[PDB]
């Protein structure tokens, strides 16, 4: 009624448990230690991508008030960001669809 | 009992059935550029070609300006290669496809600026390391990089006058080709444009038959495709000009693009020198750092040389890739050197003296002993040609170091008697459960337990027996095979799945602490943060801040094993 | 032969077969054995292209005949066995003329994926390990 299918090497008590541990774990030798090489390219990391973050190249947008208040009146803005089609371009570059976006 | 819910939190079992490829390109999208880039990057890696129609329609952005915008945004990333499909009969429109190679910049970056800094020949003054490091940041972030907006942005004349010195040296390098149609168009479709205007040329009541007409047709378009890919892949027509009582210049007017394959030959030799550091002793593997320094920016393809890709190679008579490939290795005499030439970029610090001992002054028939014992190693690291010049195969090499590689993988992650079952299956073709006991000699119950850990992965494939009319693996014996080429599909699987799973982690970790990382990287806080934070914060923000620094470490770790089983 | 014994396959005797038959290796093959990396990667050295610097099948039957140390003898076929079992585990590498060399040995008995004892993992309650099993 299977259950007399155990093979002769197999322990009659560590079956029925079953319930494989939640993850798998063996370390592998690639959480090695940190130098010097390994925090400046650390922190060369941390400034690239947070460069084009900064820059234009974001296309993930998605305090909002009806009036603008005396205090906004005569205000230091958040930032002249540079736009998508500010900076120039190349149009051989580009399919002939994608170009009306281009303030030529 | 782990909970279900329990479960799912700290297990991340939801982005397991993620396929890798599509996980890590959409974390580094996401990461990098936005969210709307990430959806779109991610529609086009399901599917690979569509128009902005398609996308408009497939994603919850329908705006079709907001599409357009990240689509150039994209472009300029080199993340998409597109097209013009001629319609006929009515409107003809486009396809966009998704460039692999446009993102392994965003993943290979610290790697990136770390070749262009090191690999330079003058490096003790410290003003020219920022320099080309600002400059190889800007030209990666921004893409296309214009000499007329660059040299108009600098400020000082004496400044400028050594800018334009560094283009030149990278475009001759091959960290600077000229962008066009080839980065942005992709293999198939540029066969299937030059496979069938040959057929539509040809004359008709030819002599010949439709077999020759093919065969003739290939050679045709293999011809026309090797030139106009030989053409831009290096060249001297981007500065071949020299201006009058100046210098030589790049034209002012057209674009700079940075290239990854110099990157990538740059890496797969730092690979090879890794390699050497561990087994042969540092007197005589200080050449091989050389050795292969002057002949890589010359060398040959890695994987396929682009015709291997949108086209079958062949049925019978299938040897005629390699075959011309191998072919062009060997009478390509740029890559062959002698031992007078090898001379004049030793550096002193090297002394190639007691490199050698003969028994039980940077002198050619030294260096050339090193040559002769690199050839004559049991890697086939050289091949010797001609007395005195030999050459660098890769006809030969990459299987057997790939091999090399995935074998002491699988030893690292596993045992040693994993390692010896995994070699007697290699090694021995065809093993069975009795050629394993008479090849290893080792305990059954451990070499066994090897054996079904070995399994579960794509390293060992196993064949039914039949022994009926009936097919059935419980009455008869089953031996083993091998079947590699699984085996490094796999090895790439789960190293591009890891490497997307610490992508996602640290896109979790900014998701967590978006406040503190938004603070941080602000000017006044850029420099002055030991009096402005307050110890608890300070505390939690220098702890996640490690934490990334460490994980970091950990992908650039990871990154020196999946590129080389990248390749063919 | 003599791998036969209790109906077992003696754990503890094999692997004194198989240490020893290498250990002549690097003591014959390398021009001083291992006191050659006993000062540093860039002090000792290599042997000449020319120079028969290998080992062979004779030298190997010769030394387990006269060591004595398993009270039994090898026939030629079973010292092939033996330095075939031992070319897996990266022990040794087979070249013609059934000659033989070490390559890391000393290394690895004290990213460069050919050896990983230098590098210790985390062995900290921190997060972001990565693991090779953990996808399957």
């Amino acid at each position: 009624n299977y259950m007399s299918n155990l093979p002769f090497g197999l322990g009659y008590g560590d079956v029925g448990k079953n319930h494989i541990t939640e993850f798998p774990s063996i370390p592998l030798p690639i959480n090695g230690p940190i130098t010097n090489k390994e925090r400046s390219l650390a922190v060369k990391y941390i400034n690239f991508g947070k460069t084009v973050k900064d820059g234009p190249f974001y296309t993930g947008s998605m305090t909002n008030d009806g009036i603008e208040r005396y205090s906004d009146k005569y205000l230091k803005k958040r930032k002249i960001g540079i736009s998508i089609d500010d900076h120039p371009y190349n149009l051989n570059l580009f399919p002939n669809e994608l170009y009306n976006v281009m303030g030529i | 009992l782990v909970t279900p819910e329990d479960v799912m939190t700290i297990s991340s079992l939801e982005q397991r059935t993620l396929n890798p490829d599509l996980f890590l390109y959409k974390e580094l999208v996401k990461a990098h550029l936005g969210e709307r880039a990430a959806s779109v990057i991610g529609m086009l890696v399901a599917l690979g070609r569509l128009s902005v129609r398609e996308l408009v329609e497939k994603i919850d952005g329908m705006d079709v300006d907001s599409v357009k915008t990240t689509l150039v945004s994209l472009t300029q990333l080199r993340c998409v290669k597109y097209l013009q499909e001629t319609a006929i009969s009515g409107k003809k429109t486009t396809y966009y496809y998704y460039n692999e190679e446009g993102i392994h910049i965003l993943l290979y970056s610290g790697l990136i600026i770390d070749e262009i800094i090191t690999q330079m020949r003058v490096n003790d003054e410290e003003e020219h390391k920022q320099l080309v490091a600002e400059i190889v940041q800007n030209v990666i972030s921004l893409g296309s990089l214009t000499v007329e907006d660059y040299l108009s942005s600098v400020t000082s004349d004496s400044m400028k006058y050594t800018i334009s010195s560094l283009f030149v040296q990278l475009c001759e390098m091959g960290y600077l080709i000229q962008i066009s149609k080839l980065h942005y168009t992709p293999i198939e479709d540029l066969w299937q444009f030059l496979y069938e205007k040959h057929y539509k040329n040809i004359p008709r009541n030819s002599p010949l038959s439709d077999l020759k007409k093919r065969s003739q047709a290939k050679m045709n378009a293999k011809t026309d495709f090797a030139k106009i890919i030989n053409k831009p892949n290096e060249l001297s027509q981007i500065l071949t000009v020299d201006p009058k009582t100046s210098l030589r210049i790049v034209k002012p007017t057209v674009s700079l693009t940075i290239n990854l394959d110099r990157f990538m030959k740059g890496r797969r030799s730092k690979q090879l020198i890794n390699l050497a550091k561990t087994r042969v002793g540092s007197v005589t593997a200080q050449v091989y750092k050389i050795a292969l320094r002057l002949t890589e920016q010359k060398s040959p393809k890695i994987r396929d040389p682009l015709t291997q890709t949108g086209l079958l190679q062949d049925l019978e008579e299938a040897k005629s890739f390699q075959d011309e490939a191998e072919l062009v290795e060997e009478k390509t005499p740029g890559l062959t050197f002698n031992a007078i030439d090898l001379a004049r970029h030793l550096p002193a610090e090297l002394d190639l003296r007691g490199s050698l001992l003969s028994r039980k002054p940077h002198s050619a028939s030294l260096i050339n002993s090193h040559l002769k014992i690199l050839a004559s190693s049991n890697f086939p690291f050289l091949n010797e040609t001609k007395p005195g010049v030999y050459y660098v195969p890769y006809s030969k090499l990459m299987p057997v170091l790939k091999s090399s590689v995935y074998e002491y993988v699988i030893a690292s992650t596993l045992g040693p008697s994993a390692m010896r079952l995994s070699r007697c299956i290699r090694d021995n073709k065809l093993v069975s459960e009795k050629i394993i006991n008479s090849t290893a000699l080792m305990k059954e119950k451990d070499i066994r337990s090897t054996l079904a850990s070995l399994i579960r992965y794509n390293s060992v494939e196993i064949q039914e027996v039949p022994r009926t009319a009936d097919r059935s693996a419980s009455r008869a014996v089953f031996l083993f095979r091998c079947k590699e080429t699984h085996s490094y599909n796999f090895m790439r699987q789960n190293l591009e799945w890891n490497m997307a799973n610490l992508l996602f982690k640290k896109e979790k970790l900014k998701q967590e602490n978006s406040t503190l990382l938004k603070k941080a990287n602000r000017d006044d806080v850029k420099g002055r943060e030991n009096e402005l934070l307050l110890p608890s914060e300070l505390n939690q923000l220098k702890m996640v801040n490690e934490r990334e620094l460490n994980v970091f470490a950990r992908l650039s770790r990871l990154l020196s094993l999946w590129e080389v089983f990248q390749m063919a | 032969g003599p791998w036969f014994t209790d109906g077992e396959l003696d754990i503890e005797f094999i692997n004194s077969l198989l240490t020893i038959v290498w250990r002549f290796i690097s003591e014959n093959t390398f021009p001083n054995g291992f006191k050659n990396f006993e000062n540093g990667p860039k002090k000792n050295v290599f042997y000449a292209p020319n120079v028969k610097n290998y080992s062979t099948t004779q030298e190997i039957l010769e030394f387990i005949t006269a060591a004595q140390v398993a009270n039994v003898e090898l026939t030629p076929s079973n010292i092939r066995s033996l330095c075939e079992v031992l070319v897996y585990d990266d022990k040794l590498e087979k070249v013609t003329h059934d000659c033989y060399r070490v390559t890391l040995e000393s290394i690895l008995q004290m990213f460069s994926i050919f050896n990983y004892f230098k590098m210790f993992p985390a062995s900290k309650h921190d997060k972001e390990v990565v693991y090779f099993d953990e996808w399957t």
